[PDB]
RNA sequence: AAAAAAAAAAAA
RNA sequence: GCCCUUCGGGGCAUUUGGUCAAUUUGAAACGAUACAGAGAAGAUUAGCAUGGCCCCUGCACUAAGGAUGACACGCUACUCAAAGAGACGCUA
RNA sequence: AGCUCUCUUUGCCUUUUGGCUUAGAUCAAGUGUAGUA
C-alpha cells in the first residue's frame, strides 16, 4: 500500500498531474445534476430527430427553457399549456416531464423511508424530503378539492337529513340551551379575553 | 534526506523537518502557504514509520 | 475541420478567396465544396455563376 | 437524398414561441404582464 | 500506452460448464417447438387443464361493498394516482 | 461473563 | 606474472566509464510590502454540475476539497429578397 | 416596358433570457423636537 502510494506521489512529482480527461463517478452529491444533464441531452436529441429537413434549427434550446418552465409548473400544480407550441414538441416535453416527475417521486419515497428507519442523519436531506412531500400533499389536496367540486357533496341528502335529525332529537332530549352571541353587557368578557 | 529533498523540491522551505521526523513551520503561514504545504497520508505515514 | 458540412462557412470562404482575386484557389475550394456537399444546390449554383 | 420540399405551412407549423417564464428573469427583463399570464392554464378552467 | 491504475482483480474468466447451457446450439425450429410446448404447459396450468340491540342505529349496512377490493390488481401508469402513492401519503401525512 | 485531514475558519 | 614443453614452442588473463570537484552567464519558489477585494435580476447567502493549450492539495488517473477553486458576463453586416405605385428624372 | 429616387408592403431574426435543488434558502425597525421673548 505505502509503496504504491509513494510511487503515485513521485509520479505526480516528476511527470505532473493528469487532472483533466478522466471520468468522474456519479456520487450522491452529483446524482440530481447528472440526471439533469442526461435528461436535457435526451430531450435535445429528440428535438433534432423531429425537426424537418430545412427548418431553422438554431433556437431549439428555447424548447429546453420550455421544459424547465413545464417542470416548474408541475412542481406548483399549475396546468402548463403554451399556446401555439407544436404538438410533437409539446409531446416530448410532457413525456420527459413525467419521467422527471417519476424519478422525483421515487427519490422522495426512498428518502422518507430512510428517515422513518432512522438511517439518515443529514439535515438538508430531511428538509428536502419535507418540502417534496409538502408539494405532493398539496397536489393531492388540490385534486381532492377539485373532485369535491365536480362530483358533488359525497354525503347524500338523506344521510345529512338523518344526521341533522339525530342531532336535533338528541339536543332536544338534553334540554340544551343554544349558546348566545357574546353580549356587550357580558360581565365575563375581560377574563375570557 | 529523501523527505528533506522532497520538501525542498516542492519549494516548501518554510517547513522544517527535524531529525526526529517532526514537520513544523518555521514561521507563520498564509492561507496559500498552508494550502501548498498540506502533505498527504503517504508522506506522513512514511514519516511516522 | 470543426464544421465540415456547414454550407455558410464554405460560401464565405469561397467568397473571401474570390474577393482577393485568388481564382484558382477558389475554384479548388468550389470543387471541394461540391465534392463534400453534392446535394446542396446553393454551392452548385454559386459554382456555375 | 434530395431535400424534402418545405411549404410555408410547415415553416409556420414548426415555430416555437418564446418561453414566458413566470419564475425566472436571468437578464432582468421587464416583460409585459399580458405575456406573463399566457402560459398559465388556470385561465382555461371551467368553473362548473 | 494507457493511463489506468487498476490493481489486478478477477483475473480469470468463468466459462459455461456442461449443465450451464450457453455454448450448445440447436435449430430454431427446435427452439420454437420448445417455446410453444412450455407456453402451452403454462397456459394449461393457468386454465387448469392437465330487544334487538342494533335497532336504534341511524345508518345500517354502510360497510357493504368494502371487502370487494382486490378482484384484480390494476397497475396504473400515473404515479400520483396509484395505490402505492395513496398508501404512502395516507401513512406519512396525518 | 465487560462496546478510543478537508469542507471550516477567502487576485503588482 | 605463472604454468606446460616432443626447448621446436605453446597456454592462462582481454578494452572500464550518460559524473570535470570548480554554483555570477542554462533557467527554483515565495513571503513581506503596496493594491484590489468572494457568484446567482433589493439585501444576505448553502451548494451541485457543465467546457478545456487553467490549475493547486491529495494514494485516489473510478474520493473529497481549493470562493459553488478560478475562468465564461464578451463581441455581433453577408446561404438574404420580392412587390406598386408615385417620382426630381431616366427611358421605351 | 426597363433603369433610378423616396415611401409603403411582404418576407425577415438578423445579438434578438447557459443549467440543476428545499419557488436553493432567508430578510420590520434607530431617533425625529420646539410654555414663555
Amino acid at each position: 500500500l505505502l509503496e504504491r502510494w509513494l510511487g503515485n506521489l513521485l509520479s505526480r512529482q516528476f511527470e505532473g498531474r493528469h487532472s483533466k480527461g478522466v471520468a468522474k463517478t456519479v456520487t450522491k452529491q452529483r446524482v440530481e445534476s447528472h440526471f439533469d444533464l442526461e435528461l436535457r441531452a435526451s430531450v435535445m436529441a429528440d428535438l433534432m430527430d423531429m425537426m424537418p429537413e430545412g427548418i431553422k434549427q438554431s433556437k431549439v434550446n428555447t424548447v429546453l427553457q420550455h421544459l424547465s418552465e413545464a417542470w416548474r409548473c408541475w412542481k406548483s400544480n399549475i396546468p402548463w399549456k403554451v399556446p401555439g407550441l407544436p404538438a410533437p414538441i409539446e409531446n416530448i416535453i410532457l413525456r420527459y416531464v413525467k419521467a422527471k416527475a417519476d424519478w422525483w417521486i421515487s427519490v422522495a419515497h426512498y428518502n422518507r423511508e430512510r428517515i422513518r428507519r432512522g438511517a439518515t442523519v443529514d439535515k438538508t436531506v430531511a428538509k428536502k424530503n419535507v418540502g417534496r412531500l409538502t408539494r405532493l400533499w398539496l397536489k393531492a389536496e388540490q385534486e381532492r378539492q377539485h373532485n369535491h367540486m365536480k362530483d358533488g357533496p359525497y354525503v347524500s341528502s338523506e344521510e345529512a337529513v338523518a344526521i341533522y335529525t339525530t342531532t336535533v332529537h338528541w339536543l332536544e332530549a338534553r334540554k340544551f340551551s343554544p349558546i348566545p352571541f357574546p353580549s356587550v353587557s357580558y360581565k365575563h368578557d375581560t377574563k375570557i379575553l | 534526506n529523501m523527505l528533506n529533498l522532497l520538501i525542498h523540491r516542492k519549494n516548501l522551505t518554510y517547513l522544517h523537518l527535524d531529525y526526529n521526523f517532526n514537520l513544523k513551520p518555521v514561521k507563520t503561514l498564509t492561507t496559500k502557504e498552508r494550502k501548498k504545504s498540506r502533505f498527504g497520508n503517504a508522506f506522513h505515514l512514511m514519516r511516522e514509520i | 475541420d470543426v464544421h465540415p458540412n456547414n454550407t455558410q462557412l464554405w460560401i464565405r470562404y469561397i467568397e473571401a478567396e474570390l474577393k482577393n482575386r485568388n481564382i484558382n484557389h477558389a475554384r479548388n475550394l468550389l470543387d471541394r465544396a461540391v465534392t463534400r456537399l453534392p446535394r446542396v444546390s446553393k454551392l452548385w449554383y454559386k459554382y456555375v455563376y | 437524398s434530395p431535400p424534402r420540399k418545405l411549404t410555408a405551412e410547415d415553416q409556420e407549423a414548426w415555430r416555437i414561441p418564446p418561453p414566458v417564464s413566470m419564475w425566472k428573469n436571468p437578464k432582468g427583463f421587464t416583460i409585459p404582464l399580458d405575456k406573463r399570464l399566457a402560459a398559465d392554464g388556470r385561465q382555461l378552467q371551467e368553473v362548473q | 500506452a494507457y493511463h489506468q491504475r487498476l490493481l489486478p482483480a478477477y483475473t480469470t474468466l468463468k466459462f459455461r460448464q456442461p449443465g450451464q447451457g450457453g455454448a450448445a446450439d440447436k435449430s430454431t425450429r427446435d427452439l420454437r417447438a420448445e417455446l410453444e410446448a412450455a407456453e402451452a404447459a403454462h397456459y394449461a396450468k393457468l386454465k387448469g387443464a392437465p330487544r334487538r340491540w342494533d335497532e336504534d342505529v341511524v345508518f345500517k349496512n354502510q360497510a357493504r361493498g368494502t371487502e370487494d377490493k382486490g378482484k384484480r390488481k390494476e397497475f396504473v401508469n400515473d404515479l400520483l394516482r396509484s395505490d402505492f402513492h395513496k398508501r404512502f401519503m395516507s401513512k406519512y401525512v396525518r
